[PDB]
């Protein structure tokens, strides 16, 4: 968790690293809020009557 | 998703009846491990055995033998090829005739003599500006264009981009020796 | 030539962003990350296709301004530097050719690319003829070097010398029956139509296999942890789990097999473009039918097009 | 809208970004699927207005370096990322932090993808275009020809598993 | 050059003349029907 | 299950058929009797015993 070299290093299992691209990790935007949506409460019981 | 994936411990662990469900896991999942292996193994066997054709005809084509055909013995015209083991394979020495020096020089479909159209029998017609040669299309050798060198066919209108020179004859000057 | 790029997240796949359905995932070992080895395998794998046969040259060749090539009309197969310079043809075998962690790499060698890839091998078959393949390119006028490619076939030079006209008229006539027959036939590249469309079958098939129960109450995880409790969804998820690994395993499987195919495919091209472009082979039929003369190249999405001209 | 965040409508639930469009659902129509039968557009239950479910920005994470006897300095790319959801050069396949984009074209060493490619030169990483190889423009004509005045033997090394 | 051309099919086999397995495997999706594609698809290659 | 046409198109998921053959179904003879035959039925099992 360093650098990305040293991700590099424990992704290949070698502390020598050549010249190239390594796929390291994966990139995953997370949710930033649960947005609940319904619609509107309409027809309402008569328990107020 | 068993409970351990040592086999002792759920023998160990649960019960007879209860140990079969557990177990089982471990068999599906051990043997889908094997499937995906083997699936793997005879899919890289399909790989090796491409490359072992290729070897054995860059074998059996290249060295045993010459071949014409281009960039298949290396880079360049093949002349020959020496082959070195190597653990689980093989590497090949391709010997190739690499044209490195080259110079530029002007040519012709063929020459008139006589009226007849002379062509390259093998080789190419060359000029260095002041004199017409022949050669060969892969080195630089400027030879006499005579008679044996040539080939007589048709007449000097019908080719395009045709050229006047004098072809040697043999038969003159001994003839007239 | 080459396949579309397509590297599956095994996570992603089998866990829609689920936590309990990873920490279930992760019970079965390497399954996930050797799907993963394997289409990443393939990706680098599709580049070397394209290597080995479009990259074969390590100069980018030029013709020259003038358009004086003996009577051969290129104009239909040279690059159109009004236009991603394609030609002609090209133009008609680009037309002519038809979410959940599934990641669609690009190829490392884009179109405009393979066009510049393939004028090059053109320009040298037309100026350094078979020179430029075997070494340094020696330019050599287009009417020699198919004399030789006539004594190569056992027909004397004095045949095109003689007739030349005629050749020019064939070749520029044959090339304008190709332009026709791309145009009017769509099943001419059926081939490559076959290898894209299988790609896509097998993507959105697995795609599909989402919706699949595969035994479970539903398909969707978030179903089955509001419906059932943590101890009873665990049961439920693994055949989601279980069944959706060995979709994968099922994708993976086909996707190394048809790269099999188009590796074997790519080697069989890229020994046409390695001989019968670069040069000229005394293999009967392998340049198709007739004694072979020449091939120049033609790019296409995801493959190759071969024009061999043929005695 | 325009944010990566977890939904829970009328009948379907998921994660992706919420994101307006142009399409237009029948007014019957609740929920929109693609061709293989997942959720990619929705219409709002409260209000009346279409909604395309553009999935999480999601890809691999590839480190571009040289050698370790080289340099230590990397570079990383977020493949199918753009730059504005991670001086920094957006490319076709990611976006790609570390590497200053040199408009001269180089040979490629370190093959990223969609033409771009880089190397370490004077110093710190660069990214460029692919270059196809070296320009040659061949002296072509109807008289002119080159013939070769000497060779050299090449040993090729060709590996054949 | 050519292999015996065989065509299983993937009900058939799985489930031999019973509804009640079909409606079992109809919730596995596409493994029986990719299956059928494959088996069909090398009959049409060993006629290729 | 109109006709072999249209057995195509739900087997290809494709409106427009193209020229060749194509595997839709699989012919399977229904079964014409119920057949269920067993041994004599001479005596009956003393379950009241």
């Amino acid at each position: 968790a360093l650098d990305p070299l040293s991700e590099t290093k424990c992704t290949l299992k070698s502390f020598t690293v050549e010249k190239g691209i390594y796929q390291t990790s994966n990139f995953r935007v997370q949710p930033t809020e649960s947005i609940v949506r319904f619609p509107n409460i309409t027809n309402l019981c008569p328990f107020g009557e | 998703g068993a409970i351990s994936s040592v086999l002792n411990d759920i023998l160990s662990r649960l019960d007879p009846p209860e140990a079969e469900v557990q177990i089982d896991r471990l068999i599906t999942g051990r043997l889908q491990s094997l499937q995906t292996y083997v699936t793997q193994q005879l899919i890289r066997a399909a790989e090796i055995r491409a490359s072992a054709n290729l070897a054995a005809t860059k074998m059996s084509e290249c060295v045993l033998g010459q071949s014409k055909r281009v960039d298949f013995c290396g880079k360049g015209y093949h002349l020959m090829s020496f082959p070195q083991s190597a653990p689980h394979g093989v590497v090949f020495l391709h010997v190739t005739y690499v044209p490195a020096q080259e110079k530029n020089f002007t040519t012709a479909p063929a020459i008139c003599h006589d009226g007849k159209a002379h062509f390259p029998r093998e080789g190419v017609f060359v000029s260095n500006g002041t004199h017409w040669f022949v050669t060969q299309r892969n080195f630089y050798e400027p030879q006499i264009i005579t008679t044996d060198n040539t080939f007589v066919s048709g007449n000097c209108d019908v080719v395009i981009g045709i050229v006047n020179n004098t072809v040697y004859d043999p038969l003159q000057p001994e003839l007239d020796s | 030539v080459s396949m579309t790029k397509t590297s599956v997240d095994c996570t992603m796949y089998i866990c829609g962003d689920s936590t309990e359905c990873s920490n279930l995932l992760l019970q079965y070992g390497s399954f996930c990350t050797q799907l993963n080895r394997a289409l990443t395998g393939i990706a680098v794998e599709q580049d070397k296709n394209t290597q080995e046969v479009f990259a074969q040259v390590k100069q980018i060749y030029k013709t020259p301004p003038i358009k004086d090539f003996g009577g051969f009309n290129f104009s239909q197969i040279l690059p159109d530097p009004s236009k991603s310079k394609r030609s002609f043809i090209e133009d008609l075998l680009f037309n002519k050719v038809t979410f959940n962690g599934l990641t669609v790499l690009p190829p490392l060698l884009t179109d405009e690319m393979i066009a510049q890839y393939t004028s090059a091998l053109l320009a040298g078959t037309i100026t350094s003829g078979w020179t430029f393949g075997a070494g340094a390119a020696l330019q050599i006028p287009f009417a020699m070097q198919m004399a030789y490619r006539f004594n190569g076939i056992g027909v004397t030079q004095n045949v095109l010398y003689e007739n030349q006209k005629l050749i020019a008229n064939q070749f520029n006539s044959a090339i304008g029956k190709i332009q026709d027959s791309l145009s009017s036939t769509a099943s001419a590249l059926g081939k490559l139509q076959d290898v894209v469309n299988q790609n896509a079958q097998a993507l959105n098939t697995l795609v599909k296999q989402l919706s699949s129960n595969f035994g479970a109450i539903s398909s969707v995880l978030n179903d089955i942890l509001s419906r059932l409790d943590p101890p009873e969804a665990e049961v439920q998820i693994d055949r989601l789990i279980t069944g959706r690994l060995q979709s994968l395993q099922t994708y993976v499987t086909q996707q190394l097999i048809r790269a099999a195919e188009i590796r074997a495919s790519a080697n069989l091209a890229a020994t046409k473009m390695s001989e019968c472009v670069l040069g000229q082979s005394k293999r009967v039929d392998f340049c198709g039918k007739g004694y072979h003369l020449m091939s120049f190249p033609q790019s296409a999405p995801h493959g190759v097009v071969f024009l061999h001209v043929t005695y | 809208k325009n944010k990566c965040v977890n939904f829970n409508f009328n009948g379907l639930t998921g994660t992706g970004v919420l994101t307006e469009s142009n399409k237009k659902f029948l007014p019957f129509q609740q929920f929109g699927r693609d061709i293989a039968d997942t959720t990619d557009a929705v219409r709002d239950p409260q209000t009346l207005e279409i909604l395309d479910i553009t999935p999480c920005s999601f890809g691999g994470v590839s480190v571009i370096t040289p050698g370790t006897n080289t340099s230590n300095q990397v570079a990383v790319l977020y493949q199918d990322v753009n730059c504005t959801e991670v001086n920094v050069f957006q490319t076709r396949a990611g976006c790609l932090i570390g590497a200053e984009h040199v408009n001269n074209s180089y040979e490629c060493d370190i093959p990223i993808g969609a033409g771009i490619c880089a190397s370490y030169q004077t110093q710190s990483i660069i990214a460029y275009t692919m270059s196809l190889g070296a320009e040659n423009s061949v002296a072509y004509s109807n008289n002119s020809i080159a013939i070769p005045t000497n060779f050299t033997i090449s040993v090729t090394t060709e590996i054949l598993p």
